[PDB]
């Protein structure tokens, strides 16, 4: 039970005399107890790499085996808890240590042991039912907005043999026992999940519905959906952090996991100050995010091996609160960084690298993370449905498309909304590419859209036809100088500019542009595509008779119609209403009609 | 001239303050080196071996 | 207290590059601390690297030459390398490795610190938002640096970083609306009249009353300088965090730190890094640009300066590509705009300050602050990629507006980010300068401001 | 390639004198 420390160099400890040892377990690490994982077995002396710093730590330390892998704690005390990438609480530590720093060796439950929650038993279960895996067997009121689900650990069964009355109870009572073969077995409100291990379900569905980020470019041209792998940038200013934000406050998920990988500490401190003022409205009141929102925090000074189990903790919080019936969105800021650490610890242990140092199974592990979202029929009796969508952050190296990192991450996800440089530079804003960037789920969205809006794709893709056109002609301009132009041309430019400069552009921090429903953008795309294809058959109509029509005598025409779609985006849908909008574009409609009528 | 004449006065001002923190200093000293001087003599004349706790009886 | 005896090997059993190998240690502790006695009595100090067994690997900071390998005498300390730290470590010069350098006495000890620091709760930190008025333009306007960030400055040889470096450490200030700074500063690896360069200038402007300073030059040992800016920020946080006060830390070429660092990776036969710099390179920088910042509950904050060369002007090089991801930004200074006259050499295109749209606006600096910013560096763009083509066909294929973009490139060259060595700018003439030269276009081409802000503040 | 092919040949140097 007990080996002893054999040699230190930097966090990795070989230890002796750690015979039945087995790989990825657990163990405590000299006289401070330091927690560390068996990675490499030889003989009886085994390799271990430490979640701390190791300075002191002599020759002939003591090495406790725990016998289990690196696990989390689930049950209800999650919803508005701050962890690190290991699972503990960073206001309990400073709560209870009355310091401005974390000790070394710090061992506080993830979850309080003192709280009373109230826990009321489902109705119809009895001393004799047949309980299974995955079976909810209770409901903790966790606060206003979440219920808690307990359910039963997905590898047991048997006969109830007690279940508990209704009442208050505190993690460390017993709740349920089971009775399988004659051998009894006692269980509390809270279980333990290995983060490596993925979480079982009945069935893998695929994803049919949207999901709302509240930018126009990316519900339009590039949507995500509920059980997506999406995969942006890390660029600052660019239209991230509105992004992260948006998923939170106004959208259409349940519960939210953000997680920091490797982060700078000024801009850890940020997202922990001004997440708990954050709010939104639900049933016409207003309530803080923090009551459906759980932070792992992971800054670039903490150690490394630290830094590569946040996002298996993220992940398994997911997993937990889908296989309850939510729709739970991750956040995995900078998986750059993560790769970062999987190279500084393969590098450690003396391995062959594949490309530009890092280790070879780097898509091999990526996919093993990226694999576990997706639309689920989540396992046991009640029948529920969940969903986990991931969201990546795969910072550029300078800005290479042909990094590992990146290379093997467009591999997996369905998603990409790419970083323009150029656009950043003019502060144009989302600076998303629109013609590098792609969704795969433009297909599995189209039984919704025919459905909801069916109008919606051809808008779609004649935008998208607008947009390359334009690309086209611009080089072109560039180098002769736009004199011998078709009119059709000259149309394509100019409703391609209102495209660019009034439906794609966004502005996030002011308070009619942070979310714009859906009903918004597809009638401001509906109206633009309008005016586009009734100038374009007005000149392309009269274009041998008498009057030529072009491109000059219809911005002399109608110049307040094109004013009115120039000024669409500032009609408010919180001020305004869905009734009072449509009617207002369905008017500008007649309007541009009216005019388009007058002057053919 | 101005300089030249209080380049001199300056200097002896500072060498009379520092003379007063070093009197200060000196004051400080003498009510207090007995209790520490017993303190030092008493740790060092108190011995308590020891083996190192990592090793195996 | 440690109060055991103290035990002395003569069992030395290699010696190699900067790295001593000792058999037959009793127990050997990790990132201990050794003197070693030469043969002729001369004294060094070295720290343990690896321990395996009975085998300990010292790294000797003073070099191994005169070191053999049957009369050098090696004393175990038994404790990590804690440092002496006081109050009036302020008004004092030291050496790389922390001993007096200017006939003054060792320091008399308040504390003793850990010189690898203590995690610091992200719980407990706050955020910085109290701009700092460092007088010039092209940092203050369009760059702006928060009382507490960490923020490097991106240079090259010989180019005029120190100087910049020590105008903003002449000059900070907190932004005037109705004390100052103490300096911490440690050298790695500089030659001799920058050190007189440094020296002179905190003496003449009245400041070495409040400033310590870590000297490292290149004719001093090289691997004192991986222990000069962990000396360098436990004073800096001690000043903040048990004394209060508002610490300002320039570390003045971490390039020679991390030479040293690859120079030690590659003598312990190491898998390298990219260019042979060590694997943990990025963990081995963030133990150090990370501690800056406020905490809760205490009065005292510190702002870290550092100070980098990138070789061959690369910034894809692994040093200034690691220290980027770290800290919040980055100041650029241009060698282009060096050849041509232009004092502080600052290129705002990739330059960056992460911290800086909460610590500008209205309240703090001006309403207008966000704004005129955002579209100078809209404008400065555009000229730039009109002028490549401009020089490459044709000057007089150019528009009617393509050469206001052209006149803008000048004056905003000459006229916001050409300062003078000793000109400290406020804040608002800064921005009204902006102004100046946004006044250039006409008022429909500046599609980055607001209605609301152009109707206030263009026309005058 | 010259430094991966130097770390492997000191790694099997060690195991066979060792």
């Amino acid at each position: 039970t007990f080996g002893y420390v054999h040699g230190v160099s930097g966090p990795v400890v070989t230890a002796c005399d750690m015979a039945g040892a087995a790989m990825y377990e657990l163990v405590r690490v000299g006289h401070s107890e330091l927690v560390g994982e068996i990675i490499r077995l030889e003989g009886d002396m085994a390799t271990i790499q430490v979640y701390e710093e190791t300075s002191g730590v002599s020759v002939g330390d003591p090495v406790l085996r725990t016998g289990k892998p690196l696990s989390v704690e689930l049950g209800p005390g999650i919803m508005g808890a701050i962890f690190d990438g290991i699972q503990r609480p960073l206001s309990d530590i400073s709560s209870q240590t009355q310091s401005i720093y974390i000790p070394r060796g710090v061992n506080v439950s993830a979850l309080s042991r003192d709280i009373k929650w109230d826990f009321t038993p489902c109705k119809n279960l009895r001393v004799g039912s047949h309980i299974t895996g995955g079976d909810i067997y209770g409901i903790v009121s966790e606060n206003s907005l979440i219920k808690h689900k307990i359910m039963l650990p997905p590898r047991n069964r048997g006969t109830v043999t007690y279940i508990a009355p209704p009442g208050n109870y505190d993690t460390s009572d017993v709740v349920l026992e089971l009775e399988f073969e004659g051998v009894k077995e006692k269980f509390t409100m809270v279980q333990v999940w290995p983060v490596r291990q993925v979480r079982p379900v009945t069935e893998k569905l695929p994803a049919n519905h949207p999901l709302l980020t509240g930018q126009r470019v990316l519900d339009a041209l590039f949507p995500c959906v509920q059980g997506g792998t999406t995969a942006i940038p890390g660029a600052f200013g660019c239209g991230k952090t509105v992004i992260s934000q948006s998923l939170s406050k106004y959208s259409n998920s349940d519960v939210i996991i953000y997680v920091g990988c490797g982060e700078r500490g000024n801009e850890m401190s940020e997202v922990l100050r001004d997440f708990p003022e954050l709010t939104m409205e639900v049933d016409g009141k207003v309530e803080s995010i923090m009551k459906r929102t759980a932070l792992v925090a992971n800054t670039s000074n903490m150690p490394v091996a630290a830094r590569e189990a946040s996002i298996y903790t993220g992940i398994t919080l997911s997993e937990y609160f889908r296989d309850m019936g939510y729709h739970v969105s991750m956040m995995a800021d900078s998986t750059s960084r993560w790769a970062e650490a999987l190279r500084e610890i393969s590098g450690r242990l003396a391995e062959m690298p594949a490309d530009s140092g890092y280790p070879a199974y780097l898509g091999a592990r990526l996919a093993s993370f990226y694999e576990r979202a997706g639309r689920v029929k989540c396992l046991g009796n009640p029948e529920r449905e969940g969903s986990v969508s991931i969201v990546g952050a795969v910072s550029p190296p300078g800005g290479d498309f042909s990094d590992p990192v990146t290379s093997a991450t467009l591999g997996i996800v369905q998603v990409f909304w790419g970083l323009d440089k150029k656009l950043a530079q003019r502060k144009h804003f989302p600076s998303v590419n629109w013609l590098i960037s792609y969704s795969k789920y433009m297909r599995a969205l189209d039984e919704y859209y025919d459905k909801h809006f069916t109008e919606f794709v051809p808008l779609r893709t004649k935008a998208k036809e607008i947009l390359q056109e334009e690309e086209d002609l611009a080089e072109i301009v560039q180098l002769v100088g736009k004199a011998s132009l078709a009119e059709t041309d000259k149309i394509t430019l100019e409703v391609a500019k209102l495209i660019k400069d009034d439906f794609l552009q966004q502005n996030g921090y002011t308070p009619y542009d942070r979310f714009c429903p859906f009903y918004k953008t597809v009638g401001m795309l509906s109206n633009m595509i309008a005016f586009y294809d009734m100038a374009r058959r007005a000149v392309e109509t009269t274009a041998q008779s008498d009057n030529k029509i072009t491109w000059s005598i219809i911005r002399e025409h109608m110049g307040d119609i094109l004013y009115k779609l120039s000024s669409m985006k500032f009609k408010d849908p919180l001020k305004d209403g869905e009734a009072k909008i449509k009617s207002d574009y369905a008017q500008l409609l007649e309007d541009m009609q009216n005019a388009f009528r007058s002057l053919e | 001239a101005a300089a030249l004449g209080s380049r001199g006065s300056c200097s002896t001002e500072v060498e009379k303050e520092t003379q007063e923190k070093m009197t200060i200093l000196q004051t400080y000293f003498r009510q207090n080196r007995d209790e520490v001087l017993d303190n030092l003599l008493a740790f060092v004349c108190d011995i308590r071996p020891e083996i190192h706790e990592n090793y195996r009886i | 207290y440690l109060s055991q005896p103290r035990l002395t090997y003569k069992t030395v059993s290699g010696v190699n590059g900067p790295l001593v190998i000792l058999d037959h240690v009793k127990f050997p502790r990790y990132a201990e601390i050794v003197h070693l006695t030469l043969p002729d009595g001369t004294k060094r100090s070295g720290q343990v690297l690896e321990v395996s067994g009975s085998k300990a690997v010292v790294q000797v900071f003073e070099g191994t030459s005169g070191i053999d390998a049957k009369k050098t005498s090696c004393e175990f300390t038994g404790d990590i390398l804690r440092t002496p730290v006081s109050e009036d470590m302020l008004g004092r010069v030291f050496n790389g490795s922390g001993k007096p350098i200017d006939r003054g006495p060792v320091v008399l000890a308040e504390d003793f610190l850990d010189i690898m620091g203590q995690p610091i709760n992200p719980q407990c930190r706050i955020y910085p938002e109290e701009m700092i008025q460092t007088g010039i333009s092209a940092i203050d306007g369009m760059n702006s640096i928060a009382r507490g960030q960490k923020i490097p400055i991106f240079s090259a040889a010989g180019l005029p970083h120190n100087e910049i470096a020590a105008q903003i450490c002449r000059q900070a200030g907190l932004v005037k609306k109705s004390e100052n700074f103490a300096i911490v500063f440690a050298a790695m690896g500089v030659n001799m009249e920058t050190a007189r360069f440094f020296k002179s200038d905190f003496e003449e402007n009245g400041s070495m009353d409040n400033v310590c300073l870590f000297l490292n030059l290149a004719n001093d040992p090289t691997i004192e300088r991986i222990i000069t800016p962990r000396l360098a920020l436990t004073t800096a946080e001690f000043l903040a965090y048990q004394c209060e006060k508002h610490v300002l830390v320039i570390l003045t070429d971490m390039s020679s730190y991390a030479e040293a660092l690859r120079e030690v990776s590659a003598a312990r036969e190491e898998v390298p890094g990219r260019r042979g710099f060590p694997g943990y390179m990025y963990t081995d920088l963030a133990t150090i640009y990370e501690r800056a910042g406020r905490v809760e509950g205490r009065n005292g904050s510190i702002t870290q300066i550092p100070i980098l060369t990138m070789p061959n002007d690369d910034i894809t090089h692994p040093i200034p590509d690691l220290t980027g991801y770290i800290t919040e930004g980055q100041i650029y200074v241009d060698r282009q705009l060096h050849n041509r006259q232009i004092y502080p050499p600052i290129n705002v295109l990739p330059s960056l300050s992460r911290l800086m749209k909460s610590a500008i606006g209205e309240g703090m600096t001006r309403k207008d602050h966000a704004d005129v910013s955002n579209q100078l560096y809209a404008c400065y763009a555009i000229g730039k990629d009109v002028q490549a083509m401009k020089a490459v066909v044709g000057e007089e294929a150019l528009t009617s507006d393509d050469l206001l973009y052209l006149e803008f490139l000048q004056k905003f060259e000459r006229n916001f980010i050409a300062q003078g060595p000793y000109e400290n700018r406020t804040v608002f003439e800064t921005l009204d300068i902006g102004w100046q030269l946004l006044r250039i276009f006409p008022k429909e081409m500046l599609k980055r401001i607001p209605q609301s802000t152009l109707s206030e503040f263009y026309p005058r | 390639f010259y430094r991966l092919k130097k770390i492997q040949e000191k790694k099997k140097i060690l195991k066979e004198k060792s």
